[PDB]
RNA sequence: GGGACCGCCAGUGGCGAAGGCGCCCGGCUGGAACGGGUCCGACGGUGAGGGCCGAAGGCCAGGGGAGCGAACCGGAUUAGAUACCCGGGUAGUCCUGGCUGUAAAGGAUGCGGGCUAGGUGUCGGGCGAGCUUCGAGCUCGCCCGGUGCCGUAGGGAAGCCGUUAAGCCCGCCGCCUGGGGAGUACGGCCGCAAGGCUGAAACUUAAAGGAAUUGGCGGGGGAGCACUACAAGGGGUGGAGCGUGCGGU
RNA sequence: UGGAGGUGAUUUAAAUGCCAAA
């Protein structure tokens, strides 16, 4: 019929990780980080390094019979930063043109109730 | 020790808590001698 | 392998570290997305009905104000 | 090698519950068919029985069971979607939040999480009110019903509409919802 | 499997003498406001000595230890970097029984009483009127008590305060007498310790201190401009020999 | 028109003041 899979991208101020799985989740079909597809480390979070893993992660999940994918979009979260990086959107508008459907899209950052402390001391970081 | 809000404006001198552990430092050598 | 020809329909405004590039707004003439209006960064003079030769046509700059 | 690998899969195909159509839900890979047991798939109701309103509701399937290539599976538990719930929050009203351990008729632990919204800002008691209105209502359904019955119940609204109507007595209300149900346990 | 913490709603909103107090249900318990042709009959204010409460940190015994993280161990930056930045990490942070009694513990404003224009928000109770899906609901007006803003007379060096007074009047207690030496020395009391409370002199000095004004400056913000600024370009100087001016000898 | 709070952030390195005014 329809394979559909799911689509977890993983955004941060430092790298970007697509990663692309069946619907349960439990099976891997492909994955690709913003580090093996640039050379320089300042370049890991831009737009183009995600556009490039995006449409490497797409080849390899078509040639596989998945026809769609359901996003799910994420920054650290925890008691880390909240807000996702540059590399969502462009992730996102690439899977697109490489010839996936594109099924419900939402994002799944994990939000404390007033949980642990974090890093940095009462002051923060002091530059 | 008493209160001396008028220490610790800066113009013109150091910082009133460092004055203060500094001080405390000298008072106990003061002290460990004494009991000899 | 030869690019893609684009028509400039709008000046948006210059911007650079040093007022050297300017923004325009591009229709594509010829491709896969032929037709659709896309934002665009320019180094050198333009004025409006210049054709440029995109390389790639995926890429979008961010706007300005 | 990889790619022979790849090779020895095969793909099953996952069943909806009995009492909710029991129809095809989607296809899942796997080598050897012990290895699908306890996978956990999500849907929404709109897809189940079609209607664009009840989109937001996200019902968990849990594969109990394999039998050639087929799979079948049993309700864990419901939620409503995150973006749709952060929508009803807002300053000047009142949210009022209750938390229930049950137990169905024929011996099922169930968790419940119902929420009220409240037109405007109200007093404390008023929320203590409301809160043992919700208790009485959930306790009294679940000891009247069946555990199939409680949980279509609970996904097609019939409980929030209940208890809007009963608590409209206190402060009108904007909206009432059964926010969340994970199952517990199950009868030996 | 584990330890800490209770997001949005949340509001110059609420409660408490102050420190402080935010998931839900049940039990015990302190204080205040409003309503009152109820009861007692001046029983009141302040308060030297005295007593009790008191953030964080620290100490003495016994537990616990997720995350964070004094000391400390490494990687970097730098002239150096005993730091700021990065990777780790002991005490501590959490619970039970004690001790210590300190904070910009600040409303930098001790507490009780009478009086002296208004305007406008919000929380609790009561009264009146009008709506109503009949709701412990909604809107408007008035009284009492809390909590904010604008402002009249008056006050003040001014900033500003102004029925929540820093205004006029009737009380009681505490404290101050130019800047340093100095919260130091000596003596005494308290504490396991760290430390707390009390507290001078010789000598030195012409100012120290407060509120506001005009400029200049900022590795503060905004607007504008220049080929002795940049950007896009054309041609050069700095290397050699000589002309000429300058330092030195 | 004019004010009071809260939450976020805030792209390398960059020390010093001589002769004099007498
Ligand atoms: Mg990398
Ligand atoms: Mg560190
Ligand atoms: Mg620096
Ligand atoms: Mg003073
Ligand atoms: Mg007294
Ligand atoms: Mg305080
Ligand atoms: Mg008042
Ligand atoms: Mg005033
Ligand atoms: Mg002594
Ligand atoms: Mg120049
Ligand atoms: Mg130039
Ligand atoms: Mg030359």
């Amino acid at each position: 019929k329809e394979k559909w899979g799911i689509a977890h991208i993983y955004s941060s101020y430092n790298n970007t990780i697509i990663h692309i799985t069946d619907i349960t989740g439990a099976e891997t079909i492909s994955r690709w980080s913003g580090g093996m597809v640039v050379k320089a480390d300042r370049d890991e979070p831009s737009p183009y390094a995600a556009m490039l893993a995006a449409r490497r992660a797409a080849e390899e999940a078509l040639e596989k019979g998945i026809v769609g994918v359901h996003i799910r979009v994420r920054a650290p979260g925890g008691s880390k930063s909240k807000t996702p990086g540059p590399g969502a959107q462009a992730a996102i508008r690439a899977l697109a043109r490489a010839g996936l459907k594109i099924g419900r899209v939402e994002d799944v950052t994990p939000i404390p109730h007033d949980g642990t402390r974090p890093k940095g001391g009462r002051r923060g970081r002091r530059v | 020790m008493k209160r001396r809000p008028r220490k610790w404006k800066k113009k013109g001198r150091m910082r009133w808590k460092w004055i203060k552990k500094r001080i405390r430092r000298l008072k106990r050598q003061r002290k460990k001698e004494r009991g000899l | 392998d030869e690019g893609y020809p684009a028509e400039v329909i709008e000046i948006i405004g210059r911007t650079g570290t040093t007022g050297d590039v300017t923004q325009v707004k591009v229709r594509i003439l010829e491709g896969r997305d032929k037709g659709r209006v896309i934002r665009r960064n320019v180094r050198g003079p333009v004025r409006v009905g210049d054709i440029l030769i995109l390389r790639e046509t995926e890429r979008e700059a961010r706007e300005i104000k | 090698a990889a790619k022979d690998k790849w090779k020895l899969k095969q793909w099953y195909v996952i069943y909806a519950p009995d009492f909710f159509g029991g129809v095809e839900v989607g296809l899942t890979p796997a080598d050897d068919p012990e290895k699908v047991l306890n996978r956990v798939v999500e849907v929404t109701l709109k897809d189940i029985t079609g209607d664009f309103l009840k989109g937001h509701v996200k019902l968990y399937f849990q594969v109990y069971d394999v039998k050639g290539q087929n799979a079948y599976t049993k309700f864990k538990g419901m939620k409503l979607a995150r973006s749709y719930i952060r929508s009803l929050v807002r300053r000047r009203t009142t949210r009022i939040d209750g938390i229930f351990n049950i137990t169905t008729k024929d011996g099922y632990k169930l968790r419940v999480m119902a929420m009220v919204i409240a037109a405007r800002r109200i007093q404390t008691s008023q929320e203590r009110a409301i809160r043992k209105i919700m208790q009485e209502i959930i306790y009294k359904k679940a000891e009247e019903l069946n555990f199939k019955d409680f949980v279509l119940e609970a996904v097609n609204g019939k409980i929030a509409a209940e208890i809007a109507k009963e608590a409209k007595k206190i402060y009108p209300l904007k909206k009432a919802e059964i926010r969340k149900i994970k199952v517990l346990g199950e009868p030996e």
